[PDB]
């Protein structure tokens, strides 16, 4: 509750926020467990890059394996979606960003996979406003690599280890970032809040 | 260099795709002239098969839309994925007007395409029918309320121009002539920010101490502090003044097209305004309920219905930021409608909504999109 006020303040003053233990450890383990359960059934596939007709799996840019999440698949996820929707509304009431909906997927980087430097917002579609990433990895350590690296204002770089419970939120149109290789499995829940476009369809 | 949207329409095999390459070369020779790394998105929706090219004349910059299949033209024109400020109808002297020629002129009228310019292709193959063919097409246009008698018509062969290989005045010269015509006939379009203010309302808050706030993304125009405003839709129209614009906790003196912000009203109570309404420059847009609309029904494969529908279809019509139920009235002889098909209907809404000719909307049956339409003619 007060932890949401923090994210909203952070986005306002800095354009990004990280919060430790955003969800309780019990729910985080279940989200990690749902991710593994999916992998075990071949339901995660190579993630791609770009939009529309030029969307391609390019493995020299992005190598994580993914699956989109919808309501009714698992109560752990329903709980996640609910937390995220509480965030969406906080951000709307405090910053007037006009977030309408939320895309998110489970993401598994096998060891060696990475995601080169990029913006989350598409070059020719500006609907993405806020990015949110929740990590699910227990006993992470600096020798394991695999950090998100964010390029902030004034040349400043900031690394975030992908530690269970940790949530990172940033302005999708404004914070370039990349994921470095890791020596072990790297689970996460990445998504984007987005605002109105030019059409409903 | 102003940005003018343009595109080729006409029957198949008549040489649309060819006049497209032709235009690039004639301009590039006679008029000067990276991958996206962002993560993929969830859905995708309609698949628009659409090609794009760019070419510059001395006066202006053109964005050009060509399409493979007729069906592609229908989806792209109705959604706005291919919205033109003026269209280039391609018709051939060789064959003359054919079905998809009529359907496209008609379709352009429905969708609100302002201006149409004609290029009579395959002139190389001719004589004397050029007089007669112009007569026909001119009336063909006039039949659908385009200035068919006062419309420009350039004659030539794009395949020459493309190889050009100007043999008569019918080659490179005629394409130069077509571009010259676009420069002349199609007026510079009015930028969103130069249009009357409009903002569809999403949330409605009351921030302790500073009054009532409505949020959204501004569609067009500019709102400044102490601007008069109307709230239009779902309810009797109301007036108000803007007392501030907020964005990321910063106070601005004006809000601009494209910006997501909160607008502060004077006096207006939190319960006197709701999602779906639009915040508007007074007398700029009016409330309406009955209209004629071109609609494309989504395919099964595109997330649409698995089965047709019939008279008395009462689905949800999504206008900017909210749903509203509507009765559908099909033309005579029309009993069924197949997923992937497109047809005209007369819609009557349960409540009033802010609309103008040319407004795009979605049709939804239980949350998910099953059709996409555009407003053709306001009736009541
Ligand atoms: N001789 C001649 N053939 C043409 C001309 N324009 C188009 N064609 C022929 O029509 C073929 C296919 O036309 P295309 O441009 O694909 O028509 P579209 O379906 O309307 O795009 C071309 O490759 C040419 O063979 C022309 O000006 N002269
Ligand atoms: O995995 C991370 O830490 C960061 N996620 C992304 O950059 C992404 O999926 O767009
Ligand atoms: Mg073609
Ligand atoms: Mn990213």
């Amino acid at each position: 509750h007060p932890m949401l006020a923090a994210v909203v303040d952070d986005l306002a003053t800095h354009g990004w926020s990280q919060q430790a233990h955003f969800l309780p450890a019990d729910l985080v383990r279940a989200l990690a467990a749902e991710c593994r359960r999916r992998d075990a059934e071949g339901e995660l596939n190579p993630a791609g890059v770009g939009r529309g007709a030029t969307q391609e799996v390019r493995e020299t840019i992005r190598g994580d394996q993914i699956q989109w999440i919808d309501p009714g698949q698992a109560e752990a996820c329903d709980q996640y979606l609910a937390a995220m929707d509480q965030l969406r509304l906080a951000i709307n009431q405090g910053l007037f960003l006009g977030l309408e909906d939320f895309e998110c997927h489970f993401a598994l980087y096998p060891p060696g996979a990475f995601y080169r430097r990029h913006l989350d917002r598409f070059r020719d579609d500006d609907r993405r406003m806020v990015s949110a990433v929740l990590y699910l990895n227990e006993g992470w350590q600096p020798h394991d690599g695999g950090q998100l690296r964010m390029f902030l204002a004034d040349g400043v770089e900031h690394d975030v280890e992908p530690v269970a419970g940790c949530l990172v939120v940033f302005l999708s149109g404004e914070v370039p970032h990349e994921v470095l290789p890791a020596g072990r499995e790297r689970l996460s829940l990445t998504g984007w809040f987005r605002r109105r476009g030019n059409d409903p369809f | 260099l102003p940005h003018v949207n343009v595109g080729t329409i006409g029957h198949v095999d008549h040489g649309k795709t060819t006049l497209t390459a032709a235009l690039t070369r004639v301009c590039s020779e006679v008029f000067g002239s990276k991958i996206d790394s962002a993560p993929e998105e969830k859905a995708r929706g309609i698949t628009i098969n659409t090609a794009h090219v760019e070419y510059n004349s001395t006066i202006r910059h053109y964005a050009h839309v060509d399409c493979p299949g007729h069906a592609d033209y229908v989806k792209n024109m109705i959604t706005g994925a291919a919205q033109m400020d003026g269209a280039i109808l391609v018709c051939s002297a060789a064959d003359g007007p054919m079905p998809q020629t009529r359907e496209h002129i008609l379709l352009s009228r429905q969708v609100g395409v302002p201006y149409i310019v004609v290029f009579l292709n395959k002139a190389d193959l001719v004589a004397e029918l050029l007089e007669l063919v112009e007569m026909e097409v001119r009336d063909l246009l006039s039949t659908y309320d385009f200035p068919g008698d006062d419309t420009p018509i350039i004659i030539g062969s794009a395949r020459m121009a493309l190889e050009g290989k100007d043999d008569n005045e019918m080659g490179t010269t005629a394409v130069k002539k077509l571009v010259e015509t676009l420069d002349s006939y199609i007026p510079e379009p009015v930028r969103a920010i130069d249009q009357p203010f409009l903002m569809p309302i999403e949330d409605v808050f009351s921030i302790s101490g500073r009054g009532t706030v409505v949020t959204g993304r501004i569609e067009r125009g500019i709102v400044r502090v102490q601007d008069p405003l109307e709230i239009v839709g779902l309810r009797d129209t109301t007036t108000t003044t803007c007392t501030g614009v907020e964005m990321f906790r910063k106070l601005l003196d004006e809000g601009r097209a494209g910006e997501n912000c909160g607008v502060l009203l004077r006096g207006t109570k939190r319960d006197d305004v709701e999602r779906g309404q639009v915040l508007v420059k007074p007398g700029s847009v009016k409330p309406h309920t009955k209209f004629t609309a071109e609609v494309y029904v989504l395919s099964k494969e595109e997330g649409g219905r698995h089965t047709p529908f019939f008279k008395g279809y009462r689905p949800q019509f999504y206008f900017r930021t909210t749903d509203v139920t509507g009765n559908c009235e099909l033309p005579e002889g029309v009993e069924m409608v197949m997923p992937g098909d497109n047809i005209q209907m007369t819609v009557t809404l349960i409540k009033t909504i802010a609309m103008e000719d040319g407004l795009r909307f979605a049709i939804r049956e239980g949350g998910r999109t099953v059709g996409a339409g555009v407003v053709a003619k306001i009736i009541e």
